[PDB]
RNA sequence: GCCUGGCGGCCGUAGCGCGGUGGUCCCACCUGACCCCAUGCCGAACUCAGAAGUGAAACGCCGUAGCGCCGAUGGUAGUGUGGGGUCUCCCCAUGCGAGAGUAGGGAACUGCCAGGCA
RNA sequence: GGUUCUCCCCGAAAGCUAUUUAGGUAGCGCCUCGUGAAUUCAUCUCCGGGGGUAGAGCACUGUUUCGGCAAGGGGGUCACUUACCAACCCGAUGCAAACUGCGAAUACCGGAGAAUGUUAUCACGGGAGACACACGGCGGGUGCUAACGUCCGUCGUGAAGAGGGAAACAACCCAGACCGCCAGCUAAGGUCCCAAAGUCAUGGUUAAGUGGGAAACGAUGUGGGAAGGCCCAGAC
RNA sequence: UCCUCCUAAAGAGUAACGGAGGAGCACGAAGGUUGGCUAAUCCUGGUCGGACAUCAGGAGGUUAGUGCAAUGGCAUAAGCC
RNA sequence: GCUCAACGGAUAAAAGGUACUCCGGGGAUAACAGGCUGAUACCGCCCAAGAGUUCAUAUCGACGGCGGUGUUUGGCACCU
């Protein structure tokens, strides 16, 4: 027995991609909580303690896939 | 042996499959060999009683069409799901 | 009555029931009984139609079930009012698809496998047909 | 270039939103105006949004 | 086995050297002889190298693969690469240890004038 | 021109399996280890000093379609907009169009530096 | 419960969050008035992007049937036997909201471009109302894919829209009423009379007032199409 | 009251006395950094020892593991010393 | 320093009866009756193992399936 008590405020999945937000290192372009699929491609910054990437200072921002397992990284191209 | 005669598709898609098979027709590919594939409609009436024999997917049909005699033998089949109809025909040139 | 052994969960959404059967050729025996229309399919109804077969050849041949109710139904009691939480599990069904084979038979001739089959679809609720293995 | 003459014919009521949008993109305000557009790509692309209400004459 | 182990140990500075952007001395450890070159910041062209396969520096010494040709061999890297002009290198061992015949060539190239 | 080593691009048409083959150099085995260094015990690994011997193992290369992998054309499913029907499901006009499967392909390609051999 | 003269312009909501709250109230969402502002905002074309829904599939997590091989367990002696069952594996066949080695159409985010739109966009300030929604289409949960049931997402209408059609018939189809005309053309729907307009034209079908309610199933009703056994050397 | 999944219609969000589970802590190392390492399961051989303890080899390649429910992650390891 | 867990937290500090009852409202919400629905109930029909000595259908009829009525037990809360 017993029902409701679903948790609430899923928070976000996708924040944007290209010069959408741009300046600054902004907090998103990322899914968080993913990590799997949404790496650092080095050219953001790293994952936050919660899996959360952000940029550097501006640019596009793009998703490739490259590596063994063909996994997804975010890039930024610094202007 | 079996002889099947063929006309050339002008139109293909969803829509056109649908109207032929409402025009008691069907349509089928030849592919295979080194030519190119090429898409023909057959009429449900006649191929449907030459189907019937076993034979059909044992010797090697003959697809007349304007002066080709390209001599295929059959590959596969899609039939309609609950009743006697054929949805579709690969063959492969031999 | 067939049923699964255990279940993941013990109750399942109601979902439709829409698009064309997968499974339309006879694979195992030399005679089939294939659905033409849609509908649900129960344990019982699948149990009774067995029985009328199996009992119709007697000791001959070989039969297949191709279908299995795989979804529980619930029901609510009589003089329940609405709400306070979702039904219990009364019997299981199979949703079966036009062009569904559903039963299959190998060793009976055909003019036996015919009647038997009539037999068989005289106590299905949906409505069938019988089909030869033939060919690829 | 070539122009078109486009007219409304049926009307926008029940129609969503995005059709409405693209009624007012072409410039026609009620039944048969027979507006006058020049003919480039994104001009038949609106008039393809809503063929089933407009008649284009050329 | 042994080499796909030196690998995985070396992967990650490997690449956190990339990640960095920076130029980067590469050393490859051999039992007969022993191998350095600065490798570009994006890792696909070679600016210098020096080892010891080739008739100088190995001409010159005992036996290629003791610390005194580790030695030898880091001051021609550190010399060809300060020829080069580049400078403010990232030393990595590639998976072997810091304490072998890798402290010198790193040692030598640090006091030649290499910044390490 | 090849052969080898290091660092990359790409991430299975780049893998695995089976057969053959390579030692001038390089590579790996390989000898010893009172020392630098080390084993929860062991020079197995890490590490040091060497070059007697062998390409056996490993590694590189070549052949092979057993498997993995890639994969059309056509048809089918689904679906946006508009319309219709006996409307729990479908049909027509138009636009998009899979997955699976079939024919077929496939025993990678490529940049830089260094060495052996012309 | 009731709230008294006239005209002009615009014009909602019945949602989210909190509530000793649930037929109240507050912030935001929506309306109005004023000021300011960048090519801002909307539609279409092209370009870049993430996905895991429909569908599909069974490598994984579960479930499912058949066939083969065959650990192991067990009946029947003290070490053999087996008319017994059966794990794993291989081949074939299905199913899944809480399965995915695949994967759309739409929708959304961002950039460029033409045309069109009384700035339709955003910010600040004055005044509000409203937080009982209803039905229809599409995608669903619950219910008996029962209810003019109930709970969500999205569109339309009513609410707050008169007019024409469905007989009558808010919520269905066509269509948005500034005023006047003993004027013309149309939409849905219609043209024998009631009652405006074809007792119109051509080719078929139905014998049932079917049309103008209802299924499993039954049947020498009747029209059409593609085949088969039999054959005038004699067929039913 | 808070957390995880589905419902939820491939951006976010989305209700029901809808379908399933957890939390009201723990750690002075279970944190930081440096160095190093790689699992479950099965098969063959071997005293006690056997279905299963430990040892050697071979298959397999994460079906193992995570301080705690579920999802998403993790070989570079976020797993082990 | 609060299990203020009714977790945006009316007080530091709090349980019941009214058939003796009373006021303001509601068909925004139940009981009687109407309405929608037809799960259930009632009636009919389809298949036919079997009973009927023989024999499915003189008379019944298992396991199952399809309908009609609005008619019982129910669901909704549209009117009062
Ligand atoms: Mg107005
Ligand atoms: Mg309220
Ligand atoms: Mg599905
Ligand atoms: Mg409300
Ligand atoms: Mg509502
Ligand atoms: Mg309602
Ligand atoms: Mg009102
Ligand atoms: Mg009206
Ligand atoms: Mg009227
Ligand atoms: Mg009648
Ligand atoms: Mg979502
Ligand atoms: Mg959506
Ligand atoms: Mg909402
Ligand atoms: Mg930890
Ligand atoms: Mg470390
Ligand atoms: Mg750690
Ligand atoms: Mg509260
Ligand atoms: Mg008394
Ligand atoms: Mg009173
Ligand atoms: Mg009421
Ligand atoms: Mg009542
Ligand atoms: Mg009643
Ligand atoms: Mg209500
Ligand atoms: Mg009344």
């Amino acid at each position: 027995g017993g029902s409701t008590r679903n948790g609430r405020d899923s928070e976000a999945k996708r924040l944007g991609v290209k010069r959408f937000g741009g300046e600054s290192v902004l907090a998103g372009s990322i899914i968080v909580r993913q990590r799997g699929t949404k790496f650092h491609a080095g050219a953001n910054v790293g994952c936050g303690r919660d899996h959360t990437l952000f940029a550097k200072a501006d640019g596009k921002v793009k998703f490739e896939v490259k590596g063994p397992k063909n996994r997804k990284f975010i890039s930024i191209e610094a202007e | 042996m079996f002889t099947i005669n063929a006309e050339v598709r002008k139109e293909q898609g969803k829509g056109a499959s649908r109207r032929l098979r409402a025009a008691n027709k069907f349509p089928a590919i030849i592919y295979g060999g080194k030519e190119a594939p090429l898409a023909i409609e057959l009429d449900h009436d006649k191929v449907m009683n030459m189907q019937a024999k076993a034979e059909f997917y044992s010797e090697v049909l003959t697809i007349v069409v304007d002066g080709k005699e390209i001599k295929v033998k059959a590959q596969d089949v899609q039939r309609h799901p609950y009743k006697p109809k054929l949805q579709h025909i690969d063959f492969v040139r031999a | 009555m067939l049923q699964p052994k255990r279940t993941k969960f013990r109750k399942m959404h109601k979902g439709r029931n829409r698009g064309l059967a997968q499974g339309t050729d006879v694979s195992f025996g030399s005679f089939g009984l294939k659905a033409v229309g849609r509908g649900r399919l129960t344990a019982r109804q699948i149990e009774a139609a067995r029985r009328a077969m199996t009992r119709a050849v007697k000791r001959q041949g070989k039969i297949w079930i191709r279908v299995f109710p795989d979804k529980p139904i619930t029901e609510k009691p009589l003089a329940v009012r609405m709400g306070k939480g979702k039904g219990n599990v009364e019997y299981w069904v199979a949703l079966i698809q036009p062009g569904k084979v559903l039963y299959e038979m190998d060793g009976v001739p055909e003019e036996l496998a015919r009647e038997a089959f009539k037999l068989a679809a005289a106590k299905l609720p949906i409505k069938t047909t019988f089909v030869t293995k033939t060919v690829m | 270039a070539k122009t078109i003459k486009i007219t409304q014919t049926r009307s926008a009521i029940g129609r969503l939103p995005k059709h409405k949008a693209t009624l007012l993109g072409l410039g026609l305000r009620r039944i048969g105006h027979t507006v006058e557009r020049e003919d480039t790509p994104a001009i038949r692309g609106m008039i393809n949004a809503v063929s089933f209400m407009v008649k284009v004459e050329e | 086995d042994k080499k796909s182990a030196r690998i995985r140990r070396a992967t990650r500075a490997r690449r956190k050297l990339q990640e960095l952007g920076a130029t980067r001395l590469v050393v490859h450890r051999t039992p007969r002889h022993i191998y350095a070159q600065v490798i570009a910041p994006n890792g696909s062209e070679v600016l210098v190298a020096a080892s010891t396969v080739e008739k100088a520096i190995a001409e010159q010494l005992k036996y290629t693969g003791n610390k005194d040709a580790a030695a030898a061999v880091g001051k021609a890297v550190a010399e060809r690469a300060l020829e080069k002009g580049i400078k403010d290198v990232s030393f990595d061992r590639s998976g072997f240890q810091y304490h072998g015949r890798v402290q010198a060539l790193a040692d030598a190239a640090r006091e030649a004038g290499l910044q390490f």
